[PDB]
């Protein structure tokens, strides 16, 4: 079956870093893109970047661009992210997401909720 | 939620109780299944023009 | 004999069924459907004009079938399916979580999507009044870092003309846009973005006119002129 | 020369013969690749262009004259075939203007048996007509040599064949004239900077369209009136106008290569 | 709590996959490794049917395996006479975006369902002679993916609301609600017997319920992408699953567990539809390249290929004798192949 576990990320202070880590079983890594989304307190789900297979074609929203940075490692089935700059603001939980087909420069429903291939999440706060 | 939570973990204790026989013995059946009704399938032996109703 | 009567009266049987698909065709053929898509509910659908809802507009004595999504779940993947054939997906999305990007997100997965790949957008950005009001305002900067860098581009021409902020705001959403759409696909399907205000009845003449180029294009297409 | 004029005729003639051949066995024996009407419409235009191209091989190389009927029923053949061709150049435009002038409301029952109609019941009432008139307008005693099979009254000649073609070649200049004009808007469209870059592709479409459109035959203005280039200009790209239709509506399209591997 | 629920939940499944580890002793291909091949074999396109103007979503075969339905984008039901190539009964649907069609056992009733989130009833034989709705089901919040009909009396619908639901057509109200998929449920297949039935949705997970109370028997859980097409085993102890992840699979029951796998290094196209032969040494699975592949479902070799479409499959079966095959396609064109 299709399993993500995310883990890392607990308290930071701001303007510090941190490392998650999402760990994926029961389908082929390198066939699928990768995403990381995010839900706010009482916000919903947001998507925050994303990461073509191999690499190669990483993009990020607009208020982490600067700061987070994604990758993957394919041979070890892993996804990564790097986030070394906090600010209190994304204080979320993160999850990690795999679209719905293998093989497709696009994918669905990712941000939406009771999304199927998508991961516990971690919480990750941010504050003094 | 929760409630989402104990109708799932219900669920699963329900279906790890039943019982299943070996992989091996299911596949006999199936391998014995195909042969026993090899003989009326006309997919898997071309029928002739006479009785074929798609002539 | 019995064998010969019954073949006749399924062969006229037939013939009649055929006469009546043909009239069919005739209806189903000049219709031009429509798949009016919103980011979400925010966005004003409903004034730009259960389970699917059906509006019947004529411009120029030419149908147009809208069809608007409702009992639905907010997962699109499969049955978006059904609208491949559509003329024309005419996306809708307020300018005003991030929504914006939400909608981009949209936007693209629908830009690049394998059965999609043949159908063009036509772009709708309302609240064009409520983006002016946030701009001459003291989040769009924080929302988009490159905005800092971008410029008003030289065919800008900004006819209300109310602010040299509020073109520049808007015309960087359209190009946010216009970067999908240009790099993603070349020479299948095009994408035809608008400003709408939201108090104005000229989007109906605009969809039709970007109804007529789809159509041209997909004939000239035919030739490989395109 | 007046002598290689006939062997570039003959040479192209046989060239457009043989790959109209292939053209038409192309389109007809796979039925993926006629879907829609320009190919049904290429296909009928290719069936005249072929029996067009034949028909003039077979008068020109036969020198019948003790045969007052068979000469007459060569001539009203050719004929009839030469004014199949032209309807069929200007039914494409036709269609051309009912898909990008008129865009919407355009669907008509049995689009494709109408045009079969008008295509090949309208030289046969002009040939018709002109048979009942005189059988004689097609007897003997463009002609190539002295005697040769053709209209010989130089009254029907103008009316059937130059003011028909007149009418045709109008229709398709101005049709061509709409489809570049659009074309050249789409290209400046300049949705974000550099849009559509000149390709080899739009060339190749233009020149299929040229040669599909018969504006190939406007040389015959200039060839008739004297201007020897000209003339062996109007006869080249005449002459194997099917070959240039096989070249960019059978090789260049890549769906029937595909078909036929 | 919540913690301590999930790490409840997550042993079980550990359990669970020991327990099956444990039943699995040797796979299908050892068993069937001295079988004879199939050989190789090839059908022709026998008939076309070409009525239909819009894509062809779904079509299903009757009991006398000589008529069948077709339901189109158009709006469109029409039923086939395949034999002489008529056709009967074109209805117009209220709703043009249908999805699913399904052909009473009786063949006394036909019914369709899509976007309108409603299954439509039709009565084919009437006094008045002419097809109107018998009865409109209304009881789901999203799009019906997939109907059958049960008995001519009940009816059972799979909708996008990621729910399925067996009905009763003479009160028009719900009888059991099947709950448990993420997913929308995307297709269903009945057993034989008509006392189970198996449901694919769109997580990587399909699960077989039966029908007199409906509380999810089993699940399997061996795809890795939305399941498109489901279809059950003639003799009922097992069936087969087609999904976006370019691959077939064959579960058993009273296994509960993998048996084999068909796919392809050169397939990378969802799989779109599945059914299976009158004997079952055959699986046809209808693609997304255009193409339909004939498995010999004990070997997973491919043995035939039914390349007749121009656009993607999308529906595909098997008559009830197993004399013909019919495939629709994207292109409006029906194909029966023998
Ligand atoms: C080109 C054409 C007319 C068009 C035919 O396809 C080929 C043909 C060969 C002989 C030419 C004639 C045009 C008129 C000519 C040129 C004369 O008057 C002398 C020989 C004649």
């Amino acid at each position: 079956q299709v399993q993500l576990q995310e883990s890392g990320g607990g308290l930071v202070q701001p303007g510090g870093s941190l490392r998650l880590s999402c760990a994926a079983s029961g389908f082929t890594f390198s066939n699928y893109k990768m995403n990381w989304v995010r839900q706010a307190p009482g916000k919903g789900l947001e998507w925050v970047s994303d990461i073509s297979q191999s690499g190669a074609s990483i993009s990020y929203t607009g208020s982490v661009k600067g700061r987070f940075t994604i990758s993957r490692d394919n041979a070890k089935n892993t996804l990564y992210l790097q986030m070394n700059s906090l600010k209190p603001e994304d204080t979320a939980v993160y999850y990690c997401a795999r679209c719905p087909a293998p093989f497709t420069r696009d994918c669905f429903d990712v941000t939406s909720t009771t999304y199927a291939y998508r991961g516990q999440g971690t919480q990750v706060t941010v504050s003094s | 939620s929760i409630a989402q939570a104990r109708k799932l973990v219900e669920q699963l204790k329900m279906e790890a109780n039943i019982d299943r026989i070996k992989v091996s013995k299911a596949a006999a059946d199936l391998m014995a299944y195909c042969e026993a009704h090899a003989k009326e399938d006309p997919l898997l032996t071309p029928v002739p023009a006479s009785e074929n109703p798609f002539r | 004999e019995d064998q010969r009567n019954e073949e006749k009266a399924q062969r006229e049987a037939n013939k009649k069924i055929e006469k009546q698909l043909q009239k069919d065709k005739q209806v189903y053929r000049a219709t031009h459907r429509l798949l009016l898509l919103g980011a979400g509910e925010s966005g004003k659908n409903t004034i730009v004009k259960s389970g699917i809802f059906e509006t019947k507009f004529q411009v120029d004595k030419v149908n147009f079938h809208m069809f608007d999504v409702g009992a639905q779940r907010d997962e699109r993947r499969k049955w978006i399916q059904c609208f491949n054939d559509v003329t024309a997906i005419i996306f809708v999305v307020a300018s005003s979580t991030n929504r914006l990007q939400a909608a981009l997100k949209l936007f693209d997965s629908i830009w690049n999507n394998k059965w999609l790949r043949d159908t063009s957008v036509i772009l709708f950005l309302n609240k064009q009044d409520l983006l002016a009001e946030k701009v001459l305002a003291g989040k769009i900067e924080d929302y988009f870092p490159e905005f800092a860098r971008y410029t008003t581009p030289e065919d800008a021409t900004p006819e209300p003309g109310e602010d040299p902020r509020v073109t520049r705001a808007k015309y960087f959403i359209r190009d946010e846009f216009l970067r999908i759409s240009t790099a993603s696909g070349d020479g299948r399907h095009y994408c035809y973005p608008h400003f709408t205000c939201a108090v104005d009845t000229e989007n109906i003449r605009r969809v039709f006119n970007d109804c007529r180029d789809i159509i041209q294009r997909m004939h000239l297409r035919q030739y490989e002129l395109l | 020369q007046m002598m290689a004029l006939t062997f570039i005729t003959y040479i192209g003639c046989g060239l457009s013969s043989i790959f109209l051949s292939v053209t038409l066995v192309t389109y007809i024996a796979f039925e993926k690749i006629r879907r829609d009407y320009p190919s049904k419409i290429l296909i009928q235009l290719c069936a005249a262009l072929l029996l067009l191209n034949l028909i003039f091989l077979l008068d020109s190389w036969i020198a019948l004259y003790n045969t007052r009927g068979f000469c007459i029923a060569v001539a009203v053949f050719l004929h009839y075939f030469l004014l199949v061709s032209f309807t069929w150049m200007g039914l494409e435009a036709f269609h051309m203007y009912l898909a990008l002038v008129k865009v919407f409301n355009t669907y008509i029952r049995k689009y494709i048996l109408k045009f079969c109609i008008v295509g090949w019941g309208i030289p046969a009432v002009v040939v018709s007509i002109v048979l009942t008139i005189s059988p004689d307008n097609y007897g003997i005693g463009n002609g190539t040599p002295d005697d040769f099979c053709w209209i010989n009254s130089n009254v029907v000649f103008y009316i059937t064949v130059v003011g028909y073609f007149c009418v045709i070649f109008l229709l398709n200049v101005s049709m061509f004239i709409v489809v570049l004009v659009q074309l050249c808007r789409i290209k400046k469209k300049k949705q974000l900077g550099a849009q559509r870059k000149t390709s080899i592709q739009d060339l190749r479409s233009i020149a299929g369209l040229t040669f599909l459109l018969g504006i190939t035959w406007g040389f015959a203005f200039f060839a008739w009136g004297v201007n020897v280039t000209f003339m062996y200009l109007f006869a080249i790209f005449n002459t194997l106008q099917g070959f240039f239709i096989f070249i960019f509506y059978c090789a260049a399209k890549e769906n029937v290569r595909k078909q036929w591997r | 709590e919540l913690d301590q629920l999930r790490q409840e939940a997550e042993q079980l499944k550990n359990q669970i996959r020991d327990a099956r580890k444990a039943c699995a002793d040797a796979t299908l291909s050892q068993i069937t490794n001295n079988i004879d091949p199939v050989g190789r074999i090839q059908m022709r396109t026998r008939r076309t049917l070409r009525g239909h103007l819009a894509k062809i979503y779904a079509m299903h075969w009757g009991t006398d395996s000589r008529l069948l339905v077709s339901a189109s984008q158009d709006g469109k039901l029409i039923i086939w006479d395949s034999y002489t190539t008529n056709k009967v009964h074109a209805i117009p649907l209220r709703s043009s975006w249908v999805m699913t069609c399904a052909y009473a056992p009786s063949g006394n009733y036909v019914a369709c369902g899509g976007l309108d989130n409603i299954c439509s009833i039709y009565n084919l034989k009437t006094r008045e002679g002419n097809v109107r709705v018998s009865r409109e089901l209304a009881g789901h919040t999203g799009y019906l993916s997939c109907c059958r009909f049960l008995d001519d009396n009940q009816i059972v619908t799979s909708s996008g609301d990621t729910t399925c639901a067996l009905w009763d057509i003479e009160t028009g109200q719900q009888t059991t609600t099947f709950t448990g998929h993420t997913g929308d449920v995307m297709s269903l297949s009945l057993a034989p017997d008509t006392r189970l039935f198996v449901s694919g949705a769109c997580d990587a997970s399909a699960k077989l319920w039966d029908v007199r109370e409906g509380m999810c028997r089993q699940t399997f859980t061996g795809h890795e992408s939305d399941i498109n097409a489901i279809c059950f085993f003639p003799n009922g102890n097992a069936f087969a699953t087609g999904s976006d992840d370019a691959t077939c699979r064959l579960f058993d029951l009273r296994a509960d567990q993998e048996l084999m796998t068909y796919s392809h290094d050169n397939i990378i196209c969802g799989i779109t539809s599945v059914s299976f032969s009158k004997s079952g040494r055959l699986l046809l699975a209808g693609y997304d390249d255009f193409n339909c592949n004939v498995w010999d479902a004990l070997k997973a070799d491919r043995a035939g290929v039914l390349a007749g479409h121009d656009n993607r499959v999308s529906c595909l079966g098997v008559t009830d004798d197993g004399m013909a095959v019919a495939t629709g396609s994207w292109d409006s064109f029906l194909k029966i192949w023998n």
